[PDB]
């Protein structure tokens, strides 16, 4: 039952600090190094550095030093990642990953589940929901635009969950305003328009926003 | 730092295919190269270390070869559970570094997108903003170009795209492109057009509307 | 690394003062240009260690009249190819290819090759269990990856808990051009075991058998030459 | 419930006296189990003791002077001459001439240890106190014969000093204490029933990576 | 926060087995040995042996071999003591206590709280309560609390209003395997005619509650 | 095994006194002796190791000395929290062994016991057993002898004693001696007497009764 268990998701304002924990269990903590790996949304893995748990010494990289600090509490077999002066480009999942103390053991066999840290100056805000109405001109497409909410996630269903085939709810995009937006679309028979009703059900639990938007030909 | 050039950045393969992914190091790294697999929302899993050593529990179809600067991860017969992102890593010297990743995706036949354009709703316009949405539905392969024209002027910098993961039933992608303008800018122009280039289309497809029709 | 390093030899000074500003590293105490992708010869490394500027601070130095259980250390003479010169000296003796004295001390027609090396390591007894198969695979991996020694030159691994033995064998005729010499791999391995990596940026040897670390308590190294020593 | 020899595991013990009697392996000499055994007799034990472990060739070279089965006198000291090829040795059995009127005593020993770097902090005060405790308790050396402890992380030095005039009848010799310590550091306790050295400093278990030992005689070597 | 936490009290019949656990927290378990110390009721400390947590090897003493076993689960930093073929003189508190791996560290710096193991063939039985009547200016009177199992009983006087001068004796184990104690109190002999004296006896294992009036005969 | 002879088995002292406890080892143990304190219901606490080294956090009024076979624990100015049992231990060789303990108790002036005898109750008698109780109340010091006579015959083997800990208010002890007989044996005899010897009594005290009176 060799395991690394990390702390949960974090949401911080620019300029704030965060401390991510990585608790080892099932093995002797000071027999292994602890490595920190960043993965920004949609991006690859980046090694931030590591801490030698036997000597207590951290090693930073050029890109992660200064306002990044690796520390330990060996009495509770835990490694910590502290990031100060947070900025939006710190938004990422941070993994801890176990390795050895020399290069023939500097590959990572046991990983934490990752801790998502999101940095934003945005305040909680529920979405506005707008129809993507089916064209008046076979197969039609229609949708709901779910604009300007924070934080993630929103969920979208159609006709209270009765309509699932052909639905695509897109991943949200972060807008330059700092608010998220997504669309959910569905393709249906052209002949069903006006004889079948279409309603998108949008839930944003952080703001307790619940919208049902009928989508009709204009 | 030792740079790793991992190729290809993506590949489409069928169950049963032999898949090879290469990792070129910017200097000699002995045999000190590891390979990882990562699925969405999960931590990476170690496959191979020291270029060819399988980690405990890793199935026989994964193997690794190479030394010096050129390394290869081979999946001798791709299985349904192997569509994932793969990363190489060098463990020769500190700082440890990674390749940029290879996404292994499911091959299927070419499927052109169905294309749809949506004007902003009147309700949104009342609010001071116009969002125009172009939808590309159920296409394969992923590569697609979507360009916006507003009174025939090519747009740059004012659109964002979003793409789904391969559909679990038909292995296609769908994509939206959203053009965002202020109300005032939107009402300065009449014709809104999106043009879609995709190899399943013999010619690029345009969908367009006139503001206020 | 942001600046130049010499992964196989930390006993170097590296400058971006090479052709086209490329990195160049030179050996301490000799000045020989060093190939930082392969092991440096033991002779040149010993010269670098002897040249090392120690600051004793509050440590004391052994008296010049103090005796040791060893033959003593010395700054060796190396040939232009980095090999030990056959003769080392105002009193003189002949050495083999790993720099060990193989004649009585006098006042040397060839450099006798050391072709077999036995490394005997006793580790601290541990609860973690491993067998010969595990140990053999792991030491072969470490010799190839860390020391760049071809596994064909690891002739054998033996294990009787808690004693590990590694047998290195290598005839000159078996060496392709540029192959690492068992005498150099043995020396880097020896220094790693004493907690002094000669690498730059590779951490310690950090020996593990099943990812479980082993602590070496006692090291013995035996050198067998192509002709017997002449005492 | 049986006879043991706390200061010398290289013994066989039987209740044979008037009483436990412990005899040294490889010589059979009776051993005083309340004090350290002479290095000379312990070397004879070691030399008088392989499965799949190979033995080195008789022609193999080593980076030391070579191990041998020494000649000891009836008090267990090294005989001054050791031997075809002969030489004189000091009281710790090290050769001090080239290949013998007296047994010259080693009166100063420098022990230089390098420890593995470790997270637990300690300083000279901690090391000095602990090593002095261990030399009195484990090695039964009187406190005055530890002359100094030095520390420049990660190197530890211990200087032992014991002039002939200052060594009382029955005192443990610094040369025997140093040998027992050297073997303990190499993971071979010569004691029976005392576990390992298990060095810990300000609570931190320490791992020694490298040991060097220098011997200084009351009369200089004649080479 | 360096600590050793042991399992609770145990009550076993002769011939049964028991396993006591000792969970370490706040330190690296495999950097220290774990020792087991027996303390029989009213007696001193006896070292049973120890287990090397780094090698896993136990060392027993001549008195604790065969039916005693030390074991470990390092993955949860716990040491265990098992005793089989239990007999009555195994009744004792068993401590675990941390030490090092050689004799200059075989003093014990951190101890568990102890686990009481009682070995008896007796069945649960509530006490009988008999008056120690004041003899016909200070009088003594009392209650004899006889033949109960297991411990403890509690005794109060006049529901806790009378505490001055009360002595409740430690229980003694009788040859029957049942326990007995007395509780006494000295009072003004002038008070015997007017003050009522009741000992309140509670034996929770048997749900026995007795209020015994103690009066001159 | 190395035997440790620890002396005295008990001592009485006042707050502020200097207290010394000795431990004699049956063979030379260098300086490898530890000392512990133990309070009722609690684990022992380490005070001193290697004869003279004070464990972290131990008050500096505790000190230790000795080497070879004879060792001494000294408390220089006894404080109320120091009334407890102390144990020495050798840590020279396995098996590790302990001295038998020293109880440090509170000194007070001599107090003779008040002695009381209690016949068995009629209620107990009808159940088949007779317990006769002799009570020694509030005495100091602890040492006390209680002897039973039944029709002038000294009893052996049929009594059990129990003693309290020092009283929290007056530092005395109390003690009970219970003589147990079958009803049949009890009714064979008339005179029951307990005789108490204690140094605060000029002469031993007898309390007695006639059965059925
Ligand atoms: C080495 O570290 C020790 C332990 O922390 C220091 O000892 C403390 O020193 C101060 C000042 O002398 C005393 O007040 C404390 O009581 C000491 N504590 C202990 C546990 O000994 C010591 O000063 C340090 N020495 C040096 C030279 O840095
Ligand atoms: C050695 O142990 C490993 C791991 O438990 C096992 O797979 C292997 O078969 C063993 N080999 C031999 C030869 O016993
Ligand atoms: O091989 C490892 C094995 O060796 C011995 O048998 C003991 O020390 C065990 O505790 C340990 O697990």
């Amino acid at each position: 039952q060799v395991q690394l268990q990390q702390s949960g998701s974090e949401l911080k304002k620019p300029g704030a600090s965060v401390k991510v924990s990585c608790k080892a269990s099932g093995y002797t903590f000071t027999n292994y190094g602890m490595n920190w790996v960043k993965q920004a949304p949609g991006q690859g893995l980046k090694w931030m550095g590591w801490i030698n748990t036997y000597t207590g010494e951290p090693t930073y990289t050029d890109d992660f030093k200064g306002r990044f600090a690796f520390s330990l509490d060996t009495s509770v077999s835990t490694a910590y990642l502290q990031i100060s002066s947070l900025k939006a480009d710190d938004t990422a999942v941070y993994f801890c990953a176990r390795g050895g103390f020399g290069s023939s053991y500097w590959y990572f066999d046991v990983w934490g589940q990752g801790s998502l840290v999101t940095v934003s100056s945005a305040s909680t805000k529920g979405p506005s929901v707008f129809p993507l109405a089916p064209s008046s001109k076979g197969t039609a497409a229609l949708g709901c635009l779910v604009k300007d909410y924070f934080p993630e996630p929103v969920t979208v269903s159609w006709n209270s969950g009765a309509l699932t085939s052909g639905v695509h709810t897109f991943p949200a995009v972060l807008q330059s305003s700092g608010l998220y937006s997504l669309s959910s679309v569905v393709t249906v028979p052209s002949s069903s328009l006006g004889t079948q009703t279409y309603i998108c059900n949008v839930n944003h639990k952080p703001s307790n926003t619940k919208v049902d938007k009928r989508v009709e030909p204009k | 730092d030792i740079q790793l050039t991992q190729s290809p950045s993506s590949l489409s393969a069928s169950v049963g295919d032999r898949v090879s992914i290469t990792c070129k190091a910017s200097q000699d790294v002995s045999i000190a190269v590891a390979w990882y697999q990562q699925k969405p929302g999960k931590a990476p899993k170690l496959l191979i270390y020291s270029a060819s050593y399988r980690y405990t529990g890793v199935p026989d179809r994964f193997s690794g070869s190479g030394s010096g600067t050129d390394f290869t991860l081979t999946i001798s017969s791709l299985q349904p559970e192997d569509f994932a992102v793969y990363y190489c890593q060098q463990h020769y010297i500190t700082p440890l570094t990674f390749g940029a990743g290879t996404k292994v995706e499911i091959k299927r036949t070419v499927a052109a997108p169905s294309v749809f354009i949506f004007p902003p709703s009147d309700e949104q316009l009342k609010s001071g903003t116009a969002s125009v949405v172009c939808l590309l539905n159920n296409f394969y392969p992923r590569e697609a170009k979507v360009q916006w024209k507003v009174d025939n002027a090519l747009q740059s910098g004012n659109s964002q795209e979003s793409v789904t993961e391969q559909d679990s039933k038909d292995s296609t992608y769908s994509l939206s492109s959203t053009l965002t303008l202020s109300k005032a800018d939107y009402e300065k122009h009449k014709v809104y057009a999106c043009e879609v280039t995709h190899q399943g289309l013999s010619s690029p497809v345009t969908k367009s509307f006139n503001r206020g029709e | 690394q942001d600046n130049c390093t010499c992964p196989t030899n930390k006993m170097t000074v590296c400058s971006p003062d090479g052709p086209g500003g490329r990195c160049q590293c030179r050996a301490l105490g000799s000045g020989m240009a060093v190939d930082c992708s392969t092991l440096t010869s033991k002779c040149l490394l010993l010269k670098a260690r002897m040249s090392a500027p120690k600051n004793a601070r509050t440590l004391v130095r052994p008296s010049e009249h103090a005796l040791v259980d060893n033959d003593g250390l010395y700054d060796p003479d190396c040939d232009p190819e980095g090999r030990f010169k056959a003769r080392q000296c105002s009193v003189c003796w002949c050495v083999n290819s790993v720099g060990v004295r193989r004649t009585d001390k006098g006042d040397c027609d060839e450099l006798v090759r050391t072709h077999h090396i036995l490394i005997d390591l006793r580790h601290r007894p541990t609860a973690g269990a491993f067998n010969h198969s595990d140990l053999d695979a792991e030491l072969r991996r470490l010799f190839r990856e860390r020391y760049r020694l071809h596994p064909k030159f690891v002739a054998a691994v033996h294990y009787e808990q808690p004693t590990i033995q590694i047998e290195l064998r290598q005839q000159t005729s078996q060496k392709a051009a540029g192959d690492v010499d068992i005498g150099d791999a043995a020396y880097y391995f020896e220094r790693d075991i004493k907690g002094e990596s000669l690498f730059q940026g590779r951490g310690g040897l950090d020996l593990r058998v099943r990812g479980e670390p082993l602590q070496v308590e006692r090291t013995l190294i035996y050198y067998l030459d192509e002709i017997p020593p002449k005492f």
